[PDB]
């Protein structure tokens, strides 16, 4: 429960817009700055952060492409940025680049990996709780510019601190803060390109809880999907209420019970908080069981691997009233479900 | 002047008849924007139609055009199409293509208020 207690996606991290035409996720230098701040905090906290001993989240806007729980390890995605190229007359005056001819930055296919001048714990990791935010951040390829920007020399941070890590990582290739013929330039606006981004988690035999992230930004929603690969264990799962790419694979004995009390009712966001509104009179009529399908309203769950008796009855849950929690019981096999309260 | 929905395609049709309408987005980029169809009826209310997501993924219809209609989008052509089939007096409406909002944080996906660029619609009206 406490869908509450989890926050929305981009709280932190931030949410992108579009201003001119074009997807920017900062757009003043100094915000650009707190941005790197932010994504330095997997080094600092961790790849995960508690919320309340309970429940395990990922950093706001971190790509994870990899959650297993056989190895205790993860593996981070794709989060790149433009590379620099020509300048000339490179010095460092008082700590500052300085140039004549300042270096340009190009979309050509060499980028430069953010997360590869990252030191994080990837293995060995503690995933005890039974508690898991599912990540919230898809592959990305980050534009940039700079612009003329006078005395933020000045400027130092855990943001700054990496953006010089990267530029001293990439020798020549990457310049965020430097002086060029007449002034200072700096790195002004941060343009993400979200790409496809498959996360596969690989299962152990306990039991395990993930909540789908409330993620508002449907552009941004849809280039993620969650692969699970089950190892005969006991699956819970939380959907929001937005339509997720969803796969399940299926192992002998392999218990599913699906959360669907953000598909059966309206949902809205109030105060950057979910809001439950009232339950879809004639939901069922949205409910179709395909082989190797559930659509529930619009949400989509497909399945892969072997169906059959120990692994074919899959338990979606929610609550048709305050004090009534319904049980729809599907069988995969003969597609057919049945309806119970407890 | 930039930022445009015009619709095409609209006309005159007869019972279990059908044609396809036209949204050629203009004056911005709709790799980003979902896209909607909306209809007001003679006399009636507004009335949701299709919607399809940006990227596909979300294909939605109302009950009333279910297995009838079929939503389609060409990013690389900028354009949206409604393909409409076994055409009743019904659907005899003003029919609309809207832009969702970036930042419509709605399941429902129709809400006119999470709509920001408008067309001038097209009428469509059935009778043999």
């Amino acid at each position: 429960f406490s869908i509450l207690l989890v926050p929305l996606a981009g709280i932190s991290a931030g949410i992108p817009s579009l201003v001119n035409n074009e997807l920017v996720l900062r757009d003043k230098a100094t915000k650009v700055v707190d941005y790197f701040k932010h994504v330095s905090l997997v080094e600092t906290e961790g790849v995960f952060t508690l919320l309340d001993d309970k429940v395990m989240m990922p950093q706001d806007d971190l790509v994870i492409s990899e959650i297993d729980f056989n190895n205790n390890s993860i593996v981070l995605g794709k989060c790149e940025i433009w590379r620099m190229e020509g300048g000339s007359g490179h010095t460092v005056t008082d700590d500052i680049d300085h140039f004549f001819s300042a270096p340009s930055i190009t979309y050509r296919e060499p980028h430069l990996s953010i997360y590869d001048v990252l030191e994080v714990q990837k293995e060995e990791l503690d995933l005890s709780k039974d508690l898991m935010v599912l990540p919230n951040a898809p592959n990305r390829v980050f534009a940039w510019e700079t612009g003329w920007t006078p005395g933020l020399r000045s400027l130092e941070n855990d943001g700054t601190k990496l953006l010089d890590r990267i530029r001293d990582n990439y020798e020549g290739e990457f310049y965020w803060r430097y002086f060029a013929f007449i002034a200072d330039a700096l790195i002004t606006t941060l343009k993400p390109r979200y790409e496809d981004t498959n996360i596969r988690i690989n299962l152990d035999s306990n039991t395990r809880s993930f909540i789908v992230p409330i993620i508002t930004t449907e552009y941004i929603r849809e280039k993620l999907s969650y692969s699970f690969y089950g190892s005969g264990g006991t699956y819970a799962l939380s959907l929001s209420q937005y339509n997720m790419g969803i796969n399940i694979e299926l192992s002998e004995s392999d218990v599913w019970i699906i959360d669907v009390d953000n598909v059966v009712r309206d949902v809205t966001i109030e105060s950057d908080k979910i809001k439950k509104g009232d339950l879809i009179e004639g939901i069922l009529s949205t409910l179709s069981i395909e082989e190797n399908k559930i659509i529930l309203n619009s949400h989509e769950i497909n399945f892969s691997g072997e169906v059959n008796g120990s692994n074919g009855f899959v338990s979606l849950t929610f609550s048709i009233l305050e004090g009534i929690n319904a049980i729809i019981e599907v069988d995969l096999l003969s597609k057919s479900y049945k309806l119970l309260i407890s | 002047s930039q930022v445009q929905l015009v619709e095409s395609g609209g006309g005159l049709v007869q019972p279990g008849g059908s044609l396809r309408l036209s949204c050629e987005a203009s004056g911005f980029t709709l790799d980003y924007y979902g896209i909607g169809w909306f209809r007001q009826p003679p006399g009636k209310e507004r009335e949701a139609v299709s919607y399809i997501s940006a990227s596909a993924r979300t294909i939605l219809y109302a009950d009333s055009v279910k297995g009838r209609f079929t939503i389609s989008r060409d990013n690389a052509k900028n354009a949206v199409y409604l393909q409409m089939n076994s055409l009743k007096r019904e659907d005899t409406a003003v029919y609309y293509c809207a832009r969702r909002r970036f930042s419509a944080s709605s399941v429902n996906r129709w809400l006119a208020d999470d709509y920001d660029v408008w067309g001038r619609g097209t009428q469509v009206a059935v009778s043999s």
